[PDB]
């Protein structure tokens, strides 16, 4: 039962917890819990760089087989595929499928370079009507969540709204709405979230994120019959407890709204 | 996957032998923007612990790497250890100026294999607990210094 889950979990962490969920299809709310604070965005703000780049891409100022080739200098914290291809180099798409599926940092700033930086994703964020969410610095120092630091951070609603717009809207073109929500679904490293309470036949295409302080979250396109119907986004900050407990709280308030769908 | 498996991967191993040390189908990873190589990950979750394995053309394991399957034992290093490398150092010298406790092993490769020379070991030496915190990479071949960086020491 999920609002009661939620509030929960946020004295089981001793921790600001946020939480919407979203119909996919109808923009309504459902249900919703500090909407409109502000958390960290971690590695959740992955999607809403590579979405800003398939915009390029739809704009013919960007392609996705362009090939980029960095060097060691480039390579931050968390480089799992990206330290592989130091010699042959790696192309925008490459790129995008590293940063969501695998939450290589020096991809995520690579694609960052291409648009030109932080400024330029809220930028583009801003001009498609949300005002909130804001992209301020580099991996891996985005993720520090100073308590009360606005730097780098979005509100649960702002994000579910703008997944949603980048996912279905016209905001971009069909091949580019396909392209990134095939990223999330192929998301391989988000099992123990809200794909650790999901049942057969359930579709779902995520992004998680974890930060410093204790931070974590999620956003999720999930629904029955292999189809999403709905956005969900959890963040929580501040907590003390372990790594695996938070991770614990969250399936938790996973199985609790795929019970109460 | 977990880091006693890593520590059982050898140099000269073939694709199947990696595979199956590490976990198999069930923590590992190759193809897509992995290719020939394998990935395997110790959990799942946002920067979960990993190690990588690259093969050479005739299928032996020449690369072995990783990011936060150990961690150091004592956090420690200042900028004023860093300040005291010097490309050209030997390992004992860089052990002598930057406490080894305070780092741990991300990777080891021969780049020039079945021929030994050039191996290559890389070191991460965290200031501090938590997940990116300040820190020093250093990187020797044949026990020389040849990479030394740092970000944010104090």
């Amino acid at each position: 039962e999920t609002l009661v889950k939620v509030k929960d979990a946020e004295d089981q962490l001793g921790a600001r917890v946020g939480y919407i969920e979203l119909d996919l299809n109808s923009g309504k709310i459902l249900e919703s819990f500090r909407p409109e604070e502000r958390f960290p965005m971690m590695s959740t703000f992955k999607v809403l760089l590579c979405g800003a780049v398939l915009s390029r891409v739809d704009a013919g100022q960007e392609q996705l087989g362009r090939r980029i080739h960095y060097s060691q200098n480039d390579l931050v914290e968390y480089s799992p595929v990206t330290e592989k291809h130091l010699t042959d180099g790696m192309t925008v798409r490459e790129l995008c499928s590293a940063a969501i599926t695998m939450s290589d940092n020096t991809a995520a700033n690579l694609l960052l370079t291409t648009i030109g930086g932080p400024k330029e994703l809220t930028a583009f964020l801003h001009n498609m009507g949300d005002h909130v969410t804001r992209l301020d610095r580099w991996e891996p120092e985005l993720n520090e969540a100073i308590p009360n630091d606005e730097r780098d951070t979005t509100m649960p609603v702002a994000m579910a709204t703008t997944l949603r717009k980048l996912l279905t809207g016209e905001l971009l073109t069909l091949a580019s709405r396909q392209q990134l929500i095939d990223w999330m679904e192929a998301d391989k490293v988000a099992g123990p979230l809200l794909r650790s309470a999901l049942p057969a036949g359930w579709f779902i295409a995520d992004k998680s994120g974890a930060g410093e302080r204790g931070s974590r979250g999620i956003i999720a396109a999930l629904g029955p019959d292999g189809k999403p119907s709905r956005i969900v986004v959890i963040y929580t900050t501040g907590s003390q407890a372990t790594m695996d407990e938070r991770n614990r709280q969250i399936a938790e308030i996973g199985a609790s709204l795929i019970k109460h769908w | 996957f977990s880091a006693e498996k890593y520590e059982q991967i050898q140099f000269g191993m073939t694709f199947d032998e990696v595979w199956e040390i590490g976990g198999g189908e069930a923590a590992c990873d190759t193809g897509g923007v992995i290719g020939d190589s394998i990935l395997c990950f110790t959990e799942s979750g946002d920067y979960a612990p990993y190690g990588g394995f690259s093969f050479t053309d005739e299928g032996e394991l020449w690369s072995k790497r990783n990011e936060y399957l150990y961690k150091a034992k004592t956090p420690s290093v200042k900028l004023s250890h860093y300040n005291r490398t010097a490309l050209g150092m030997t390992e004992a010298q860089l052990w002598a100026a930057v406490p080894k406790d305070s780092c741990v092993s991300q990777g080891e490769s021969y780049p020039n294999w079945p021929a030994k020379t050039g191996f290559e070991e890389k070191y991460y030496c965290a200031a501090a607990t938590g997940l990116f915190p300040p820190s020093a990479s250093f990187h020797l071949t044949d026990g020389v210094l040849t990479y030394r960086y740092q970000r944010s020491l104090t």
